């Protein structure tokens, strides 16, 4: 329960003054009949219009941190859940994630916006309502504090049963919510195979699930309310048949016996309003399981270095390098890679499909890594390199490259500390080809591409997706499968950036594709299959080698 | 406005207990003071076996009556809302499902998540902390208004101008700001959508940090929001008291025409006041209902959508020849009208042979394939099948005769098994291993763990871009069509493998439409149609 303290801390000052607000208030609605003033009497008029200001004032204040409160606390969830590792994010989908950051978050603080401030209240109400009990009758204030903790029994006992509904709601609530958002992301393909009802009954599924479990927290609320209601029946009545025998055989104190009725009743009153608070608490500790679990976390990645070199060189060195997928171990995806890039030379990776080339290119921009020896860039290893500055030097296209839902000008230009200067985007796009259709377009750079690029044709998501590794001056260069569907200016373009560019001495470019016609030119060709290199050479000695690339490009 | 009666109308049998159980409750707690009068007052002088043992005696039982009725009245109202919550989720969503293509175009999926997510708490969670206040407000009103009274109800006359106007203006400021929360949290939801499911570009150029800042901002400007609207409130809720002080002084003030005695004056005074600030819970709590119902109007107006697609289809032949002819097709996409894609296409397809469609990128290729899905209707002239409109056979039956392989296929989550027997109601095992041997996929399906039962993540980020090719063409496959597209289905994958999958009418009886960048691509077709600028040659 103390977990839940953490994020209120904050605002520990603001909270301090609402709770003095608080004494003023209740020490106020309780000796008020004490003075009665002791146009004939403007004492209520007074009177309220001073009740209402500091109602006004403290519910202003209240208000006013609740929202600082939720908030900060959404904002660490979720910079909680992007410094995890790459693992993290395919055991649990994009549906899960939005569910535990926007509706688990949402709901925590919503509960513990409602609870704080009536348990606050009745808890110097009923501190108080105890202070005037020692003095109009001290023999009968032991009997009350000693039979009020036999209360607590049954919802101490029961009180784990409602946090584990709630994590068995909030289970089925986020499977939902992926179902939902996988249906609507790739809705041409639903309707292509009719298969609407489909995912209808998908849906279905898990509401019926949501069912059978929300009915336990109604009956559940149910017994509750009677257990709450008929102990604090217990505790009122039992006080009159002690006092009803201290009135005919001990003292005479029937007067004082009045005065203790009236405070005995409203203090049973303060405390069945305060034991119905219990279940609630453990309910919201429930809620917040999850994202608790998200915050607490190690990520099972390096860390960021703190090398930031001004001048570096693309060299690249791989010395037995051996990967097996985290989530599928034991089975080699790779299996002793060794080779070199070096700066202006264009080295050429070709392989059957499934051999492991975009597994290479994983690797090479630090997402995973090796689980055999090491693999060095300048010398020095990936994960002594600072977060920023690696992915700087080494850009790379990727084989369904991804653009976001922005502006075109925002989209060449992510990522990049600073914000580029417009020739410098228009020099890009030039340089990739991209430049001859975006002045097509009616707005120009100002077209907000849809999302997913539906309004965008097949090779000009990956001119884009060129120029956008290319505005930042990478030291590395991949290419992902890229030049395979591209127009006949973006291919001379890509032509002259490889082997005929000034700038070609400046990087060192790695080349994954099918394109025969710009392997044949590469200085280096590596062939892959299974996970191992088999023939390595220039274009001339892989023919005159035979074997396995030659057939390969003969198949035609 | 309406709706929302017949919404819950599935409920009205658990409804009417509610009601049953809260006549009783109010009952209950209101003769429970009467009867604690009863115990106080003889504590001057009781005797032991009489009716003071009674009076606690019959004050128990009322407290039985009422806390009994009182839980049973929370579980029925904790139960019938998770019944209408569940139920608006359900309608929302299927009623999601058959909106037209461009539809989805203009809003963003995270946006639509957010509204079938946070909107359907908001119009569900609206009367259960108040609907026990409301009736109990209604039950002391009428008890109360049963004393001194020659001129009482005068009161009566001033209690009704609550100032209505201030109430208008104030219930049009509170949907005000209740919509822009809406919007700000689905604003704010987009963002984690955009930045989750990428994040493979995300990582790979450093920019978590930009993600972070991005929904800060998106937080703060929901923030400023939720306090502004707690402020309003708070500040209508002190002038409302002020309101009612002033209305009391009024009274009073002439409260000297006959000085009926000082006395009887006085005796009311207590109880005059409490109602003059308890009748305005009824005026805030129905205005809150009122406005709360209609600050959800988009969920609403989305339930209520009515597509842009023709009258569905009742045809259903026995016998599909597969014959399909273009007359003089002219297109313009919806959304982004006003510039013609397709101009004046004219061609007929035929069973026997394979028909080859090049041209370069942005012509419209991806297009036509469309439009022969019936996905779009075209602007100008038809598209016939089997000498019949295509709009004029069965949704469920057209789509399983003419399937297609799109550019970039996706692939949903699940097993291998479900994706390769997508929309089939039924499919046997020995169909899905004939079809997978077809496609060349059955090579790499032995290497993983429990064969074709095995998990393939979101979008298939667990297979290679060559095996996913491999699932999207035995997908198709496996439906046994009789008119196949194939729109860049052979570009991922290797040399080998797309040499040898070239025939695609070993068969014969299937018409076979390829697509392709280049004319190299195609060598063996019959019919090759060059489509420049989206214009026919
Ligand atoms: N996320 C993943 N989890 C588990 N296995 C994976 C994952 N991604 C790929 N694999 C497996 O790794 C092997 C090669 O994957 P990879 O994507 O690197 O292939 P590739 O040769 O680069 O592909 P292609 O040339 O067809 O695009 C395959 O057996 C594939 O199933
Ligand atoms: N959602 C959309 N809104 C507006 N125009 C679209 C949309 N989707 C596609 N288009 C237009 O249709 C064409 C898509 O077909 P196209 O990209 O030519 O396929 P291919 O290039 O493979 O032949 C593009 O020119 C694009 O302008
Ligand atoms: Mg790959
Ligand atoms: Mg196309």
């Amino acid at each position: 329960v103390r977990r839940l303290l953490g994020c209120l801390g904050s605002e520990t000052r603001r909270l301090s003054l609402f709770l003095v607000l608080v004494v003023l208030s209740s020490l106020g609605e309780m000796a008020i009949p004490f003075f009665t003033g002791r146009r004939n009497l403007t004492l209520m008029s007074i009177l309220t219009i001073a009740s209402a200001v500091l109602e006004f004032v403290g519910d202003g204040i209240y208000n006013n941190t609740m929202g600082h409160v939720h908030s900060h606390l959404q904002g660490e969830v979720f910079g909680a859940v992007l410094r995890q590792e790459t693992e993290f994010f395919q055991q649990n989908q994009t549906g899960n994630i939005m569910s535990r950051v926007t509706e688990d978050t949402s709901t925590l603080s919503d509960s513990l916006s409602e609870n704080l401030s009536l348990f606050l209240w009745y808890l110097v109400r009923g501190l108080c309502l105890l202070g005037i009990m020692l003095w109009g009758s001290v023999s009968l204030t032991m009997v009350t504090l000693i039979t009020l903790p036999l209360l607590f029994l049954l919802p101490k006992k029961v009180g784990k049963w409602y946090q584990l509904l709630e994590v068995q709601v909030r289970e089925s609530l986020a499977k939902s919510s992926q179902v939902a958002i996988e249906a609507l992301s790739a809705m041409p393909t639903v309707r292509s195979f009719a298969n609407e009802e489909g995912e209808a009954q998908k849906f279905r599924e898990k509401l019926q699930e949501i069912k059978t479990l929300n009915q336990k927290e109604a009956v559940a609320y149910a017994v509750n309310s009677w257990t709450t209601s008929i102990s604090g029946m217990l505790l009122k009545v039992g006080i009159l048949y002690i006092g009803g025998q201290l009135v005919t055989s001990g003292a005479v104190s029937s007067g004082n016996l009045v005065t203790f009725v009236l405070y005995q009743m409203q203090f049973t009153q303060a405390v069945e309003v305060l034991l119905s608070i219990y279940p609630r608490v453990q309910k919201a500790v429930g809620s917040s399981e999850k994202i608790f679990e998200y915050l607490d976390r190690t990520p099972r990645c390096p860390p960021s270095g703190l090398l930031t070199p001004l001048h570096l060189e693309g060299l690249v060195q791989f010395q037995d390098v051996s990967f097996a997928y985290p989530n599928r171990p034991d089975v080699l995806v790779l299996q002793g890679l060794t080779f070199t890039l070096r700066p202006g030379e264009v080295t050429a990776l070709v392989g059957p499909n499934g051999s492991g080339k975009s597994t290479v290119a994983a690797l090479l921009q630090n997402l995973y890594q090796p689980t055999g020896g090491q693999l060095l860039l300048d010398g020095k290893p990936l994960p002594q390199y600072e977060h920023r500055y690696l992915h700087r030097q080494v850009a790379a296209v990727g084989q369904e490259p991804q653009v976001f839902g922005r502006s075109l000008q925002e989209n060449i230009a992510y990522g990049l500390t600073q914000k580029p200067t417009m020739e410098e985007i228009t020099a890009a796009a030039v340089k990739s080809g991209a430049h001859s259709f975006i002045s097509g377009l009616p707005q120009g750079y100002d077209t907000e591409v849809d999302e997913a690029g539906s309004q965008l044709s097949g090779g000009q998501r990956q001119a884009v997706a060129l120029a956008r590794a290319l505005i930042r001056k990478p030291c590395v260069l991949i290419l992902d499968d890229a030049t395979s569907a591209l127009d006949a200016n973006s291919q001379l373009q890509v032509e002259q950036l490889l082997y005929e560019s000034p700038e070609r001495y400046s990087r060192s470019v790695l080349l994954i594709t099918q394109h025969l016609s710009l392997v044949e030119q590469a200085d280096h060709i590596l062939f892959l299959e299974g996970g191992a290199i088999r023939e390595g050479g220039t274009h001339q000695q892989l023919m005159e080698k035979k074997g396995c690339y030659w057939a390969m490009v003969q198949a035609p | 406005m309406w709706r929302l009666l017949k919404l819950s109308r599935p409920d009205l049998p658990l409804l009417v207990a509610a009601f049953f159980f809260l006549v009783l409750a109010v009952l209950g707690e209101t003769l429970i003071p009467h009867y604690s009068g009863r115990v106080i007052d003889i504590l001057g002088g009781d005797f032991d076996p009489h009716a003071f043992a009674s009076a606690i005696f019959f004050m128990c039982l009322f407290s039985f009556g009422s806390s009994l009725s009182a839980g049973c009245r929370g579980g029925c109202f904790t139960y019938t809302m998770s019944r209408i919550n569940l139920r608006i989720r359900e309608q929302l969503f299927s009623s999601l499902l058959r909106q037209d293509l461009g539809f989805f175009q203009e809003t963003k999926t995270g946006e639509l998540n957010s509204r079938l997510s946070s909107d359907t708490t908001l119009m569900s969670n609206w009367l259960p902390l108040n609907a026990n206040v409301l009736l109990r407000s209604l039950v002391k009103v009428v008890g109360l208004y049963g004393s001194i009274s020659p001129r009482l109800t005068l009161l009566s006359l001033l209690h009704m101008p609550f100032t209505i106007a201030a109430e208008k203006v104030y219930n049009t400021r509170h949907q005000e700001v209740l919509r822009e929360i809406q919007d700000a949290v689905a604003r704010a939801g987009q963002v984690v959508r955009e930045a989750v499911g990428g994040l493979q570009t995300v990582r790979s150029f450093g920019a978590e940090e930009h993600e972070v800042c991005r929904y800060k901002e998106a937080l703060e400007q929901c923030r400023q929001l939720y306090w502004r609207r707690d402020l309003e409130r708070a500040l209508y809720l002190l002038v409302r008291r002020v309101l009612h002080l002033g209305v009391q002084m009024l009274m009073l003030s002439c409260g000297l025409q006959q000085m009926l005695t000082q006395g009887s004056l006085l005796s009311f005074m207590i109880y005059q006041e409490s109602v003059g600030s308890y009748v305005q819970t009824l005026v805030y709590i129905y205005g809150d209902m009122l406005s709360n119902v209609g600050a959800a109007e988009k969920v609403f107006s989305y339930m209520d959508r009515q597509p842009n697609l023709p009258s569905p289809g009742t045809l259903a032949p026995t016998t599909l020849q597969g014959v399909v002819k273009f007359q003089d097709v002219s297109f313009a996409y919806p959304n982004r009208p006003d510039r013609p894609v397709l101009k004046g296409l004219t061609f007929t397809l035929r069973p026997g042979e394979v028909t080859a469609l090049v041209g370069p990128n942005g012509s419209g290729k991806s297009t036509v394939a469309a439009l022969l899905q019936n996905l779009y209707q075209p602007t100008g002239g038809q598209v016939l099948l089997d000498e019949k409109p295509i709009s004029q056979y069965e949704h469920c039956y057209l789509h399983s005769q003419v399937v297609s392989v799109g550019q970039e296929p996706v692939l949903f989550s699940g097993s291998v098994r479900n994706n390769i027997a997508y929309g089939l109601q039924s499919c046997e095992d020995d169909k899905v291993m004939a079809a997978a041997q077809a496609a060349h996929a059955d090579d790499f399906i032995q290497e993983m763990e429990h064969g074709i039962y095995t998990d393939v993540g979101e979008k298939g980020s667990q297979l290679a871009a060559g095996q996913k090719q491999r699932l999207a063409i035995a997908r198709a496959l496996v439906r046994d069509p009789r008119v196949l597209i194939l729109d860049e289905a052979t570009s991922a994958l290797d040399v080998q493998c797309e040499q040898a999958l070239q025939d695609w009418n070993s068969r014969g009886d299937r018409t076979v439409l390829v697509i392709a960048h280049r004319l190299q691509t195609v060598q063996r077709a019959h019919q090759i149609l060059v489509l420049q600028e989206g214009k026919l040659q």
